[PDB]
């Protein structure tokens, strides 16, 4: 998971 | 927003969509190329295709569960071409472009044009 | 094999069929939550889900154009799944965080339920 | 495109  | 975004998701579909394919799960249309068959998901051959996005957003045509390419195309250049929507993987090679690009171009697949013209230029 | 790949391709089909499912294009089935009301795709429900995956492979439910959820399942949290299942981003806030892992468990969406868990445990 |  990412901050996009 | 202040969403988060998991990297693979969209590889994964991509991946789950290519398995119903393989087991024939949930397969809408025959794409029929010289008298050779091909199964596949309309939502998947729209998100890849220009052509079929025209196909099956026209209001008749939406219905069919039978399409017939035109007779110049190539089966295994259709065939290469419905393998790389279902997975990214393009099978390009000197003995098969020419049918690649020219099915890409009918299909209206830009990336696909993109990358067989560059090819095609660096081998002239 | 000798493939080349599109890195971009997975993630543009994906955005193609969330633009099918924002104009309603090809949707075949409704997914009620609470008498909230959902269309979405089969394939789509299926490649991200498990709870889906089984539903659509059942040789009964595959025909149904109509799926009622279990009526303790937040609209809510369905909605934002729902988009997540159509963009890889997951809307995942304090206020949603318990309604988005009790949806992700049941649907069978592990990834999400995994990020939920460890977003609970660094608030403890 | 690149090399898978
Ligand atoms: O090269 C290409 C690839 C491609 C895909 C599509 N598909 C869609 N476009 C926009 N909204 C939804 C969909 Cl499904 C249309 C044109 C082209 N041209
Ligand atoms: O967490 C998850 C996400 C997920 C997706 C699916 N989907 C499929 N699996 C295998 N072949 C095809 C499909 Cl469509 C099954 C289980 C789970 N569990
Ligand atoms: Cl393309
Ligand atoms: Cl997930």
């Amino acid at each position: 998971w990412v901050i996009p | 927003d202040s969403c988060i975004q998991f990297t693979r998701h969209a590889s994964d579909v991509l991946l789950n969509l290519n398995r119903l394919r393989s087991r024939d799960i949930l397969t809408d249309v025959v794409i029929v190329v010289s008298r050779e068959q091909f199964r596949a998901h309309k939502t998947v051959l729209m998100a890849c295709s220009g052509l079929f996005y025209s196909i099956f957003t026209d209001q008749l045509k939406c219905n069919l569960s039978v399409i017939n390419l035109d007779p110049e195309i190539n089966p295994e250049g259709f065939c290469i071409l419905l393998d790389f929507m279902y997975t990214s993987r393009l099978n390009l090679r000197e003995g098969n472009i020419m049918a690649v690009m020219a099915t890409a171009m009918y299909l209206q697949m830009e990336h696909v044009v993109d990358t067989c013209r560059k090819f095609i230029k660096a081998s002239e």
